[PDB]
């Protein structure tokens, strides 16, 4: 292939998620100008990206479009001339024509274990059947049979990993955050970002699988008074959570207001701790090696969204003894303190 | 042009009914002195010192004069960061 | 404000929805038979 | 004939046997379509002082260059005053029918012979009549006065 | 007089221009003339600190033009041609302060309004056309004379071709169907509140409903309509302007409920009375409306600039000890307005209710309990603005006033 | 005696044809040629209408005909009525200042202004031909060069507009090629193309209805009535202001011009039968487009929607078979091509300024370009039909012609009336929604650090040029009514017997 | 017409189909005025679904030369209506001009097509963006042979489709005509489709068999240029001077 | 605008309807709407006709002749009529009046503001169309980034 869709849906973290799968196709292929048909605060990912061509905005979930959106966006991908689509939309029917009225050469899709996947087979070259019809509450590589198909053992390796996630920062970015946190009293290289702030905003970047994975802040008072300050910056979502997070653990903490997350990742990049719960901060702090915690509501959970733990050796996994987001706060700041220093 | 007008309801009118109407040589006359003004005007003032589009606010970012240089900006310059920080990779940042 | 909201909706989707869909159909039935 | 939108060859009314025409002829000032109203009888009778009184002070209006704007305010005002002198005989006392009806031929004939010379673009013959038509229009309204 | 000139000749229009000079013309035109004089001459120096001053006397300038034209007007082409342009400068004067945005939605809910109005204005003399056939003053008033004994004309098309004729001045003169545009009209200027109303504009439906009363009393159901809303708004008008914390507001709601009694005047079918109801009282609540300004900009130096502060009724309190000029000149324009015999206005009122209880002993009795209750808020609003301490500067009240006496 | 619509027609294609590489590699030069060359052409049409044209004599004047192919009958007929000329004048009035509005282009503008020529050209050819076959030769010619322009010059979604309105019209075309098949094949003895020569014919219902559909169809995707008005919130909408100026100014206006020039002097009866449907298709046309207003958050369609609602009137006007009727419609015509122009125009600044589409965003900028502003308000004013402005006196005149019709009876007219008359409140509702949205309000952010320019004295000669035409008809209405009425008479001659 | 060379594309569907309708009159109306009724439903219904297909499947597909097989097709369908209609009520005259015109206006599309193929060596429909700023020359030779192709303009190929629907329309075959006036509007959408892509141009969705176009290394002063802009002359002025070709072909009534 | 980093999204959509200004408890009069500013004393005299000509000097790119011509163009028609009748005399004058100011503006300055976004790099004064006639500096094929420093 030469050009190559990705008609990707969910939001921040699905679409975060799909950087290795992104990575494979340009391993897979030499020269490839990938691009990206997903929803909104999907394409704010893909500043993290260094492969990428496009990156649109179309909501593929939406399900009665604009006609005149959808038209254009069907128009769009008929002449940009792709050879290969690679939705994971999860759709059949009436999205796998939408699909196949793009000129592509191979129709790729995901398709539900229910009906509303029947006939798509007709339209696409892979199938490609998923779990749960949400596909986010699989996990982190929900991808496993789009990795393993795309570079079948056919001419080499398929090479399915390459250190997985590994994002990248701009300097444009890194000094627009580092204005931001300079703002705050935090020195660029010791602080500790969270990430982590109990809200009703769509900058949360949790997931589709996940309800209640934004820990809370009175809990996060505990949290925030049994842990030594190491200058912990707190990243709200919106600036309604600003006087609430100073109403509840104080005035002298800092708060860094981010919603991008390539401005996220430009703050990961510049921290020295990361107390994120399930949210797209923990896998952007295992992107360029910074040493997380990565809290949970589940043991299950954390691991089928972090199978790789043990890999980092820096991001030692704490999850909730029950679910429901209760955990300890005790052990999770006492390795809290063994591995930022 | 004096008419003296009989209702018996509140009083006697006089109205005087001057009707005239623009000859209709002048109709062609002020549609020939408008085509001079904007004649004029279009030469004189396209022939001015025009102050938006001509700054670094408009040609400077984008500014070819469509309705899409911003959109091709904001659609582009993302992959010129993209291609730049892939050639930042290339050196190994 | 209400019935703009309905009258708006009632002209992208359902009358631009046919304009728009003649096209589709026709991209659709292209597609198809360039694959019969 | 369907209440709403009577369709097809969209009439003019016609006249009520009376011998208002020009014979030669129906009349040549004849308005395709205007609204003349039902008032009644004295409201035609008013209505023809009114459109009389316009033809009298016409005068700013007439000049060189000016024949057809001269034109179309007599056939509008000569049809106002020929659907009201139609509804005045057609309700006449029939003794002032004759002699109004007489004045209305001897008026009407006036107005072709002045709605010909502003239509070849002719002043002098357009002044002309127009002197005796302002002598006739004089004598109309100070009749229905 | 009725100098008519022609403004289009190509087909059935023939229309023309001309400017009817009845004592209608004359009542309108000095109403028009003094009040826009006076305040211009208010209005040199509420807007001379304004970086908005001469936009604002364009605005002036092209309403007298407008409503100037409008008075001064032969057919219902151009009362309707003016009307619609008296309707955008109200528009625009509503909408000058255009920086803030609940002026914005005032400005947009007056011109709606005035167009609601409007609408009916339109399919009313087109109604009349279509009864008539006539686009002027001269004629409609001859054959409104026999044009209801005729058989072709409906009784049902005329009266709800009057009440559509109607519907415009309920929009001009604020009366209970289309009334919400008039109290949010304060967001803009205090002149504009003495000139969009308790003066030309709101008399812009008396001047349309006493220019066509010989086509009113004729159309036998439409002047009980118009005593209708007339009675209908006289009780909100006064209610209204009971309880409100804004200076203007009240006196706004003041202005609604007398021109509820002049709509009700010109329900009675009386030419002579609410003409001169409508002089007195847009030479008095205007007088009111400077008044009320005045004490605003007293009030400015006090509080700033914001009008829940400087336009607040209530803590105002009591100005006689230091504006006593102001004092003096909203105390006769409220009692020209309470009815007091020998040094205020009260023969209009007594003429009102005089020609009100020989008509119906329903309409006589509550417009007398209204008039109760208008000198009953006029002497509220006065003695809120200037009898008593000022209950801002009131030591009681203001801590910051306790810390800078005693120093 | 003198070739003057040919020469008319055919300067700006040949003398935009002098740009055919032409070594001036920035705009300047192929900028100034082509705004001389639009005006040398206006001033043509000037001197062919204020020497040449009789505004007395309601008949076919500089009347030319060449030979161009025998098979067809297929002529060269060029002639003007008097529901022509002001279309002629407002075709060269607007087009050239949409190319003086079209100076700061410079991506391509070589061949951006040879389109602008090309339309500048093709537009003209359309109202001036006293041919069927040759009105679609320049139906269809003014076509592929404004796709060109509406797709490599302006708009978001400018791909998918530009070609949704090149297969929409041609898709129309098509029938308005069935049309002057019909009309020219099987209409009499002897087939002619010669309008004429043309409009004396019998033509019974069961074909002349069968030809009026055929041209209605045709033109009413052109004249957006509401069964087929898809095409235009994108086309206008998604366009940039100096080529949008001539789609809502001119562009829209043909069709119309051919419902009263193909569609009521040649098929007088069958439209007779089909314009008391017509009639209550504006009266819903005009209130679901002032209704689809409010619903659009997109700045730039609701004006293109406002355009639709204001050819509600030209269909009603068109569909009033009387002479205020069809008199206000041509008024109409003339009024809402220098309101949708300038509107447009107006809209594309304010874009090019602020750089905002929508209207949830861009709040107050009234104080920031307070001259875009009171241009803007005014035109506001003009496009409300609110008076000193054409699009009252236009409206107005609408009014009266249905209010005098022989038509219909007071049953319809006054369902007629009140429909149409809601919508001169429902046109206050968008209009003055959009005023308070971009410009009234106060955005704490905006104090010093933007600090916008204002409307230079370029787009301002724009928009108080085309302010004062509406003026000028808005106080004095004979300057549209006195060089049609004639023409109009003549046409309601075949409809009152 | 993938794999097989341009020029004998070209040459072989023009060739073929000119003398597949020269016999497609030949042997048609000669041995077969008996059958002449069930003759023309089965060229009607030939004719329907070409007029339908080509110019639908045209629509949808990234190569060059093969969506030029299929708008051939369709022009061949156009072809047919004028192969029905007999030489009395409308002429083969008209079929006869049709093919004038589209031997013009086809063999200049494929000039174009083997220039780009003589400089990038490919046919792929997507390395076209950006020929307008690589080379105006040839993409507005290209671009007004589509256009002669559609038939916006008063171009060759538009009068060329004037004269058959005219003639189909006399004739009374009015299921033909309007099914070749809307496929005239399908046709017209692929080839603006074409023409988005060789007058645009975004510098990424050029493509590098694109950017490096070396006009400059080429042999000389070509014969393909020259045939290439008389066919683009050949489908420009011949729909304006159309009254000579009509004049010459109208007097062929010996075809029995 | 620019935005080289992606924007923040609007997580609070104010309203369909509704304009995008501060509510009446942020809205500090007078100093906002300009309606208790202009405090005078501080403003300059040039009294209508020392700002008509300052602003008619701000906005202009004519010459003495050009100019002048144009000053003196609307009077040669406002006395085309009143002073006599003269027919095509005016239509010619102004259409060679058109002609003339193509000509003339072809002017020496070029201006790049009017030149292509594409050309706006950096050291493009040292392009210089403004004296070189038949340029063939082969750079607007626009399509790689060319050194044009010679
Ligand atoms: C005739 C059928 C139209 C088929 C061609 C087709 O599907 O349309 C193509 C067009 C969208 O396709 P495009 O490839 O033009 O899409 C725009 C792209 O160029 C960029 O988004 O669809 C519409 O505009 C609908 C046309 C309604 C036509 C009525
Ligand atoms: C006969 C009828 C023909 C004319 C009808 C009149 C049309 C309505 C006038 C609407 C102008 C309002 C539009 C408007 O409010 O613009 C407001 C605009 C802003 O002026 P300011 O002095 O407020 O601008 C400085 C600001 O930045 C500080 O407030 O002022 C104008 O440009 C004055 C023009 C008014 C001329 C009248």
């Amino acid at each position: 292939v030469r050009r190559c869709c990705c008609v990707i849906s969910g939001g921040v973290y699905e679409n975060l998620l799909f950087f290795p799968t992104i990575q494979l196709i340009k391993d897979r292929y030499p020269g490839v100008q990938v691009d990206i048909l997903t929803t909104e605060r999907g394409k704010q990912t893909y500043e993290l990206n260094k492969n990428v061509r496009w990156a649109n905005v179309y909501d593929p979930d939406d399900h009665w479009p604009e006609p005149a959106e959808y038209t254009d966006m069907i128009g769009l991908l008929k002449g940009r001339y792709y050879d290969m689509v690679l939705s994971t939309k999860l759709a059949g029917l009436g999205h796998a024509a939408f699909l196949f009225m793009t000129t592509a050469r191979d129709r790729v899709s995901y398709i539900y274990p229910n009906v509303n996947s029947a006939g798509a087979g007709l339209m696409l070259s892979e199938t490609f059947t998923a779990e749960n019809t949400n596909l986010s509450e699989l996990g982190y590589s929900m991808y496993t049979q789009m990795e393993d198909w795309l570079g079948r053992p056919f001419r080499s390796v398929p090479r399915t990993p390459l250190l997985p996630l590994r994002v990248s920062i701009s300097r444009k970015v890194k000094e627009v955050v580092a204005a931001k946190y300079r703002n705050a009293g935090a020195v660029t290289g010791k602080f500790i970002v969270i990430h982590g702030i109990e809200s009703d905003s769509k900058a949360s970047m949790q997931s589709k699988g996940d309800a209640d994975s934004l820990l809370s802040l009175e809990k996060w008072a505990k949290i925030i008074k049994g842990v030594r300050g190491f200058k912990p910056v707190f990243v709200i979502p919106h600036e309604k959570e600003r006087e609430n997070v100073e109403d509840f653990v104080g005035d002298d903490t800092s708060i860094v207001f981010i919603t991008t997350p390539g401005q996220l990742a430009a703050l990961i990049n510049d921290s020295a701790g990361v107390i994120a719960t399930n949210t797209a901060a923990i896998q952007l702090a295992n992107a360029r090696d910074k040493p997380c915690i990565g809290l949970f509501s589940s043991e299950e959970k954390g691991k089928l969204f972090v199978p790789y733990a043990e890999e980092k050796s820096n991001c030692v996994i704490i999850a909730s003894k029950t679910g429901k987001l209760a955990d300890i706060d005790i052990g999770t700041v006492k390795n809290a303190m063994q591995v930022f220093e | 042009a004096v008419m003296v007008q009989q209702i018996e309801g509140m009083r006697d009118i006089i109205t005087e009914k001057h009707v005239w109407h623009l000859s209709d040589k002048a109709i062609k006359n002020v549609y020939m002195f408008y085509i001079m003004f904007t004649c004029w005007g279009c030469l004189y003032f396209g022939s001015a010192k025009d102050p938006f589009y001509d700054s670094e606010e408009y040609r400077g970012d984008g500014g070819d004069g469509t309705g899409y240089w911003v959109y091709e900006t904001v659609c582009i310059s993302p992959f010129l960061i993209l291609l730049g920080k892939k050639e930042k990779n290339l050196e190994m940042h | 404000r209400r019935l703009a909201k309905q009258t708006t909706f009632f002209d992208k989707r359902i009358i631009d929805g046919i304009t728009n869909g003649v096209g589709i159909t026709s991209f659709f039935v292209g597609e198809v038979t360039k694959y019969i | 004939d369907n209440g709403f939108w009577i369709d097809g060859p969209l009439p003019i009314p016609p006249i009520y046997n009376n011998i208002v025409n020009e014979k030669t002829g129906t009349r040549t000032f004849i308005k395709k379509g205007v609204y003349v109203a039902d008032i009644g009888t004295k409201g035609r009778m008013y209505r023809v002082k009114k459109n009389a009184f316009d033809l009298l002070a016409m005068e700013d209006l007439i000049g060189p260059d000016t024949l057809n704007y001269v034109k179309k305010y007599l056939r509008l005002k000569s049809t106002f005053l020929f659907y009201d002198f139609d509804n005045l005989i057609s309700a006449a006392a029939s003794e002032d029918k004759q002699p109004l009806t007489d004045l209305a031929n001897r008026l009407f004939d006036n107005f072709e012979k002045l709605e010909d010379a502003a239509k070849t673009k002719n002043l002098a013959e357009t002044e002309s009549c127009y002197k005796d038509t302002k002598f006739l229009l004089q004598e109309v309204m100070t009749r229905m006065a | 007089h009725q100098n008519v000139w022609s403004w289009t000749i190509n087909n059935e229009f023939s229309f023309e221009f001309g400017y009817f000079i009845d004592p209608l013309t004359s009542i309108m035109s000095i109403l028009i003339t003094t009040v826009g004089i006076l305040v211009l001459i208010y209005s040199d120096n509420y807007m001379s600190h304004d970086q908005g001053y001469l936009r604002f006397f364009a605005y002036m300038g092209f309403f007298n033009t407008s409503m100037l034209g409008l008075v001064t007007s032969s057919n219902l082409i151009q009362v309707y041609f003016f009307w619609e342009l008296v309707g955008m400068c109200s528009y625009l004067l509503i909408g000058f302060w255009f920086t803030r945005p609940i002026a914005a939605n005032a400005c947009q809910k007056a011109f709606v309004t005035n167009r609601v109005g409007d609408f009916g204005l339109l399919l009313g003399i087109l109604g009349l056309y279509w009864i008539t056939g006539s686009f002027e003053f001269q004629d409609l008033f001859e054959i409104f004379n026999n044009l209801i004994l005729n058989n072709r004309v409906n009784l049902l098309f005329l009266t709800l071709c009057a009440f559509l004729l109607f519907v415009g001045p309920i929009a001009k003169s604020a009366q209970f169907p289309l009334h919400v545009w008039l109290p949010d009209a304060m967001e803009g200027p205090t002149p504009i509140s003495a000139l969009i109303h308790a003066a030309t504009m709101v008399a812009a439906g008396i001047f349309l409903v006493a220019r066509l009363l010989p086509l009113f009393i004729v159309i036998p159901s439409i002047m009980y309509i118009i005593s209708l809303i007339g009675i209908i708004t006289v009780l909100l008008g006064a209610t209204l302007a009971l309880a409100q914390k804004d200076i203007k507001r009240g006196l706004a709601y003041s202005t609604m409920s007398q021109l509820g009694y002049m709509m009700l005047a010109l329900g009675m079918g009386s030419y002579r009375s609410a003409l001169f109801h409508l002089i007195t009282h847009a030479y008095s609540k205007a007088l009111l409306f400077l008044g009320s300004g005045s004490i605003i900009h007293s009030m400015e130096a006090i509080v700033g600039y914001s009008p829940d502060k400087s336009q607040n009724m209530i803590l105002m309190g009591g100005l006689t000890k230091h504006v006593p000029i102001t004092k003096t000149a909203f105390l006769i324009g409220t009692l020209s307005l309470c009815g007091i015999p020998p040094l205020a206005c009260f023969w209009s009122k007594d003429e009102i209710l005089n020609d009100s209880l020989l008509f119906s002993p329903i309409f006589a009795i509550i417009a007398c309990s209204t008039a109760g209750l208008t000198a009953f808020y006029m002497f509220r609003i006065y003695l809120l603005t200037f009898e008593g301490h000022l209950n801002t500067y009131f030591l009681n009240y203001s801590g910051k006033k306790s810390g800078s006496f005693y120093s | 005696d003198f070739p003057w619509l040919t020469i008319i027609v055919v300067f700006p294609i040949s003398a935009g044809s002098l740009m055919l590489f032409l070594p001036h590699r920035g705009n300047k030069v192929n900028k100034w040629y082509t705004i001389c060359i639009c005006i040398l052409e206006l001033l043509l049409t000037t001197y062919a209408f204020c020497y040449n044209f009789k505004m007395d004599d309601p008949l076919i004047q500089l009347s030319e005909d060449y030979k161009w192919i025998d098979f067809f009958d297929f002529y060269w007929r060029m002639g003007i009525d008097g529901l022509s000329i002001g279309t002629i004048l407002l075709t060269g009035f607007i087009t050239t200042l949409a190319t003086l509005a079209a100076f700061p282009v410079t991506r391509d503008s070589r061949f951006f202004h040879f389109l602008m020529l090309a339309m500048y050209s093709g537009q003209i050819g359309s109202f001036s031909s006293r041919d069927l076959l040759l009105f679609f030769i320049m139906w269809e010619l003014e076509l592929i060069p404004v796709y060109l322009l509406l797709s490599m010059w302006g708009g978001k979604k400018r791909l998918y507009s530009a070609t949704k309105f090149i297969l929409y019209t041609a898709g129309s075309s098509i029938f308005l090629l069935i049309g002057v098949l019909g009309i020219s094949l099987y209409g009499s003895n002897e087939p002619t193309l010669n309008l004429e020569l043309l409009a004396n014919k019998s033509y019974p219902v069961t074909l002349e209805i069968l030809f009026y559909i055929g041209f209605l169809i045709a033109f009413a995707v052109k004249s957006p009535i509401i069964p087929l008005h898809t095409w235009l919130p994108d086309t206008h909408g998604e366009a940039h202001y100096s080529t949008c100026m001539l789609l809502a100014g001119i562009l829209l206006k043909m069709g119309a011009y051919g419902l009263v020039r193909i569609n009521m002097e040649l098929l007088p009866h069958a439209h007779s039968m089909f314009s008391p449907w017509l009639l209550v298709v504006g009266t819903i046309q005009i209130i679901y487009a002032a209704s689809t207003s409010p619903g659009q958050r997109n700045l730039k369609k609701r004006i293109a929607y406002s355009s639709v609602s204001h050819m509600g009137f030209i269909i009603i006007g068109i569909s009033s078979i009387t002479d205020p009727g069809l008199n206000g419609a041509i008024l109409q015509i003339i009024s809402h091509g220098f309101i949708g122009a300038a509107l447009f125009f107006l809209a594309g600044t304010s874009y090019d300024r602020i750089r905002l589409v929508y209207l949830d965003e861009m709040g107050g900028m009234a104080i920031s370009i307070p001259k875009i502003f009171t241009m803007f308000t005014i035109l506001s004013m003009a496009s409300l039909a609110l008076p000193g402005m054409s699009g009252f006196i236009a409206e107005f005149i609408v009014f009266f012609g249905i209010i005098t019709s022989q038509k219909y009876f007071l049953i319809s007219k006054i369902f007629i009336i009140f429909v149409m008359a809601i919508g001169m409140i429902l046109t206050p509702i968008y209009l003055l929604s959009m005023l308070r949205q971009m410009f009234y309000g106060y955005k704490l952010i905006n104090i010093k650090n933007f600090s916008f320019f204002d409307s230079g004295p370029r787009e301002l000669f724009l928009s108080i040029s085309i302010l004062l035409p509406i003026i000028g008809i808005g106080i004095y209405p004979d300057f549209v009514l006195s060089l049609a009425s004639d023409k109009v008479e003549s046409i309601l001659s075949n409809y009152f017997y | 017409y993938e794999d097989s060379p341009t020029p004998v594309v070209a040459f072989l569907s023009v060739t073929s189909k000119v003398a597949a309708s020269a016999s497609a009159t030949r042997i048609f109306d000669i041995p077969f005025y008996f059958s002449s009724n069930e003759w023309h439903l089965l060229l009607e219904i030939l004719a329907i679904l070409s007029m339908i297909f080509g110019n639908l499947i045209a629509i949808t597909q990234t190569s060059m030369k093969r969506m030029l097989a299929y708008s051939s097709i369709g022009q061949i369908g156009y072809v047919i209506i004028g192969i029905i209609v007999g030489d009395s009520n409308g002429g083969y005259a008209s079929m006869i001009t049709y093919m004038l015109f589209y031997i013009a206006m086809n063999l200049g599309t494929f000039a174009c097509i083997i220039l780009f193929g003589l400089r990038t060596g490919t046919d792929n429909i997507r390395d076209y963006a950006g020929l307008y700023t690589k080379d105006p020359f040839l993409a507005l030779s290209l671009a007004l042979c589509l256009l002669s192709l559609g038939g916006l303009p008063p171009l060759a190929g538009f009068f060329g489709k004037l004269h058959l629907f005219w003639c189909g329309w006399q004739a009374g075959l009015y299921f033909l005509v309007s099914i070749g006036l809307l496929t005239s509007v399908l046709s017209i959408y692929y080839y603006l489709k074409i023409i988005k892509l060789l007058m645009t141009g975004r510098n990424q969705e050029i493509t590098p068999h694109m950017r490096n176009y070396r006009i400059s290394p080429l042999r000389s002063n070509n014969s393909i240029e020259l045939s290439m802009i008389v066919c683009v002359i050949a489908s420009t002025i011949p729909g304006i001077s159309m009254n000579p070709i009509i004049a010459i072909a109208q007097d062929t009534l010996f075809s029995f | 605008g620019l935005s080289q980093i992606e924007p923040d999204i609007n997580e609070d959509p104010i309203g369909q309807f509704e304009t995008n200004s501060i509510e009446m408890e942020d809205f500090k009069y007078g100093y906002y709407d300009g309606a208790h500013t202009y405090y005078e004393g501080e403003v300059q005299k040039g009294t209508f006709w020392g700002a008509i000509a300052d602003d008619i000097a701000a906005v202009d790119q004519t010459n003495g002749f050009q100019g002048l011509i144009s000053c003196m163009f609307l009077p040669a028609i406002a006395l085309g009529m009143y002073f006599d009748a003269p027919g095509e005399y005016l239509f010619i004058g102004a259409a060679l009046f058109t002609v003339v100011f193509c000509i003339i503006e072809m002017d020496k300055p070029d201006q790049p503001h009017n030149f292509e976004p594409q050309i706006y790099k950096l050291e493009r004064g040292a392009r210089d169309k403004l004296i070189n006639d038949y340029n063939t500096m082969s750079i607007w094929d626009f399509n790689d980034k060319y050194g044009d420093v010679w």
